[PDB]
RNA sequence: GGUGGGCACUCUAAGGAGACUGCCGGUGACAAACCGGAGGAAGGUGGGGAUGACGUCAAGUCAUCAUGGCCCUUACGGCCAGGGCUACACACGUGCUACAAUGGUCGGUACAAAGGGUUGCCAAGCCGCGAGGUGGAGCUAAUCCCAUAAAACCGAUCGUAGUCCGGAUCGCAGUCUGCAACUCGACUGCGUGAAGUCGGAAUCGCUAGUAAUCGUGAAUCAGAAUGUCACGGUGAAUACGUU
């Protein structure tokens, strides 16, 4: 059975497998809270699952590579959205209204010559 | 500073001109250019004229300069004063 | 109470003030001579101030340390070596910038002529 | 069980060489997996262009190195040992291992 | 901008309370991207408010912002030879921004053990108006009547 | 980039390369913990025997066409203001302009 | 994933599809176009880069190079030892660190990207508080090494004091490369501990992964980066308007 999804965000790539269950939630074979330490990451992961009142309807097994905690949380959200829509293909409109399937295309801007940061410049005294 | 793996450092011709010197007591300053060489307590009392850039300044060695190099007792920049 | 020690402070911090002890050797004295670092020196018993006095008198402090640094400084000066002259004028001795930014060894700006 | 490693500067030559060697190996009776591509090394250089003082005027150049891997299952015909002059022509370097 | 094509992004990521103003206050108190630090500081402040204040802390929060928001704002315009000031009604969206900024910048200047209980102190003071933020609000308000002559 | 100066760095290259072995042996014996102070000291004397113009520190690499002491790229052999000239003509293999 | 094994997935790298105001509504001189909507990962040149017209400033470079003239030829040409370019009553530009409690310490703790390495990286082990030393493994490298990210989170402590802040300066003792660390190197150990209480006239950078803040890598190079170039972590506020 089961379904699959992939979520990418902020150089973070996550794979999600969805099976029947009640939402044990395993992050690289680890407890959800043992991974997400004192942050909203748990809630942002649970956002799309709870938007469709299916928190206890499924069990989730995921893995994550690359990026920071916020990027991995966003990747989990996107991946579980793409996995859930693969099961109940009538809620695509609901997620489109919620704007969860849409990927975040923002990415770090490269540094350029003559500048300190990607856009910061020196002070420019005129005399 | 130089590691403990190497105790002294002396110009070899300086070593030969000091070791041969001690056969007789202090009678003439010894002319030297290598400011880098260490000085041990075995040329104490000898007067060494160390090169400074335009002249050989003579300095009389004592026992209380074993741990300081030849160049420390010769100044190369004058700075007589702004006014 | 040592030599003009403060109170209401942890043992190591209080010990640090005696000019010859910092964070490391204060911790060593605190651990060796059995005392609680958490316990404030105010509530420490008289059984420990004598031990701390022994530890303080063991190494160095105050007058001897001032005298030996001053002896070293005059030792450098009287010979006439480069470092001695550098410390004589008050200019930096390690060899930092003197064209500018050598302020802590010159004082205020002291503008020209007047 | 031999493995062939290909180094190149531009992918245009390396793709042609890999296709040629794969076709020859499959035609001669050998068994060959799928050409494996490796991450391409990118060497970055930045150089002043003015002959005198202009620090903000740079030029950035890049050297790309492409890596390919192949394997031969059931080695039956060593005809590839008579074709190096043809398999590698101008800018492709070929290494053969585990003969 | 002369073009006026710059649209605005919408942020709503309340972790547990599920409100709107709370997140914007989070951003206001957030410094150098320390979002979790802001989380814990503001939540400790709100816990102190909840233990001190009998009712829920969110309506106390909105009441406090109700007493800090300035109704009108004065803004200097130069007539071409004299430096005047002109009172204008504040944009409805701008009221919340001024409220949040003033409350944060005034909670920053107490001087007690931390700014969590500072934020609590000015949150309760602004709940009826004995703080310093309300002092600046009423001063700016009274400057309008002080300059009602021009208005137009 | 006077040609006498290029000559006197090339001669430095030969002088450095022509020993290439006494330096290694002497320094290895010096750095060997179990060699006795006598073999420390004679090795120091031996190192001080040979001319100073033998070490790699005295060797300042230079452009192979102009000899500019500054602006060097050791992946190539050219200077700052000849690498670009050769690259724009396509002489350097696999060199292009980068954007990413 | 350690093993047998698989071609599911991530990923790596080649070739393609896709975004073209394409469809619907209104405005519009029934034109160009504008304002909305649906779908879609992406919507209005999607984001960033490379790309710099005719010419101006007798703009910069004769010292990278080449070249018309002029100049010296026992010297303005060559070689070698030391010294200086790191000097110091002052002034200015560009930066780093702070003046603290959204902090400083202590314990264990989770997640990056990019890159360099066979005249090289240099592991395990052992000896040192320590910078390091012996040792010799693996690697021509998605295979071995550099290499443990940090800010973040939890608990304990300090209680706003020029201080469990801040580190300049200085004294003593050391490690390492180098023929050689005085002039004139980088780090390490103990101790000393300054100015600094957020900065006048004036002035600067920035519109979304932006500012701010946190760490990592490469070039030059025996050694020497708060500089240059490059990569990711967290991550805002504001724009009514053109006098
Ligand atoms: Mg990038
Ligand atoms: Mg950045
Ligand atoms: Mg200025
Ligand atoms: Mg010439
Ligand atoms: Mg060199
Ligand atoms: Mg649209
Ligand atoms: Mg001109
Ligand atoms: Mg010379
Ligand atoms: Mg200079
Ligand atoms: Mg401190």
């Amino acid at each position: 059975t089961q379904n699959y999804g992939t979520g990418r965000r902020k150089t973070a790539t996550a794979r999600v497998f969805l099976r029947p269950g009640t939402g044990k939630i395993s992050i690289n074979n680890r407890g959800l809270d043992q991974f997400f330490g004192r942050e909203t990451a748990r809630m942002v992961v649970r956002q799309p699952l709870e938007l469709t009142e299916t928190v206890e309807k499924f069990d989730i097994f995921v893995t994550v590579v690359g990026g920071g905690v916020s990027g991995q949380a966003g990747a989990i959200r996107h991946g579980i959205t793409r996995a859930l829509i693969e099961y109940d293909e009538t809620l695509r409109s609901s997620l489109r209204k919620a704007g969860y399937v849409t990927r975040d295309a923002r990415e770090v801007e490269r540094k350029k010559v003559g500048l300190r940061k990607a856009r910061k410049r020196p002070q420019y005294s005129k005399r | 500073p130089r590691s403990l793996k190497k105790g002294p450092f002396i110009d070899l011709h300086l070593l030969k001109k000091v070791e041969v010197a001690v056969e007789k007591n202090d009678r003439k300053p010894i002319k030297t250019w290598s400011r880098r060489s260490m000085i041990l307590p075995h040329m104490v009392g000898l007067t060494i004229a160390v090169h400074n850039g335009r002249q050989h300044v003579p300095v009389l060695v004592n026992e209380d300069m074993v741990g300081h190099k030849l160049g420390e007792f010769a100044a190369t920049r004058t700075y007589r004063g702004h006014a | 109470a040592g030599v003009n020690i403060p109170d209401n402070k942890h043992t190591v911090i209080s010990l640090t003030y005696i000019y010859g002890v910092g964070r490391t050797t204060a911790q060593s004295i605190c651990a060796a001579t059995g005392v609680n670092p958490a316990a404030k020196i105010k509530d420490l018993s008289d059984e420990q101030i004598d031990q701390l006095r022994n530890e303080v008198a063991k190494i160095t402090t105050e007058g001897d340390l001032r005298r030996e640094i001053n002896m070293n400084i005059k030792r450098l000066m009287d010979l006439g070596c480069y470092r001695g002259l550098r410390h004589r004028r008050g200019l930096p001795v390690r060899g930092q910038r003197t064209k500018t930014n050598a302020r802590t060894r010159k004082g205020p700006r002291k503008p020209i002529r007047k | 069980q031999i493995r062939i490693r290909l180094k190149a500067f531009d992918h245009r030559l390396i793709d042609q060489s890999t296709q040629e060697i794969v076709e020859t190996a499959k035609r001669t009776g050998a068994q060959v997996r799928g050409p494996i591509p490796l991450p391409t090394r990118k060497e970055r250089f930045t150089v002043l262009i003015s002959p005198h003082v202009n620090k903000d005027a740079r030029d950035q150049y890049e050297i790309r190195t492409h890596k390919r891997v192949l394997d031969i299952v059931q080695p039956t015909d060593k005809t590839v040992d008579a074709l190096m002059k043809l398999d590698l022509a101008a800018g492709v370097e070929v290494q053969i291992s585990l003969g | 901008p002369r073009r006026r094509v710059a649209a605005k992004r919408e942020v709503l990521a309340d972790p547990k309370y599920g409100s709107q103003i709370l997140a914007k206050f989070m951003n206001h108190v957030m410094e150098s991207g320390k979002k979790a630090v802001a989380e814990r500081i503001v939540y400790g402040a709100l816990d102190k408010v909840k233990e001190r204040g009998k009712a829920d802390p969110l309506e106390t929060f909105e009441k406090a912002l109700d007493a800090i928001a300035p109704l009108v704002e004065v803004k200097s315009r130069r007539v071409g030879g004299a430096t005047y000031q002109v009172p204008v009604e504040v944009r409805p969206s701008r009221r919340n921004a001024l409220a949040m900024r003033w409350l944060v910048d005034f909670a920053r200047k107490r001087g007690e053990k931390s700014m969590a209980l500072r934020l609590a102190g000015e949150l309760l003071d602004a709940a009826e108006g004995k703080g310093a933020a309300v002092k600046k609000r009423e001063d700016v308000h009274r400057m309008a009547e002080a300059n009602k002559a021009f208005s137009h | 980039a006077k040609e006498s100066m290029k000559n006197r760095e090339l001669k430095r290259q030969l002088t450095v390369a022509k020993y290439a072995k006494k330096r290694a042996e002497l320094k290895a014996i010096i750095a060997n913990p179990n060699s006795s102070a006598e073999e420390r000291w004679n090795a120091q004397v031996a190192l001080q025997k040979q001319p100073r113009d033998a070490s790699a520190s005295r060797l300042r690499n230079r452009c192979r066409l102009t000899g500019r002491p500054h602006g060097f790229y050791r992946k190539f052999g050219l200077s700052r203001n000849k690498l670009r000239e050769a690259a724009m003509r396509g002489d350097v293999p696999g060199l292009v302009k980068a954007s990413w």
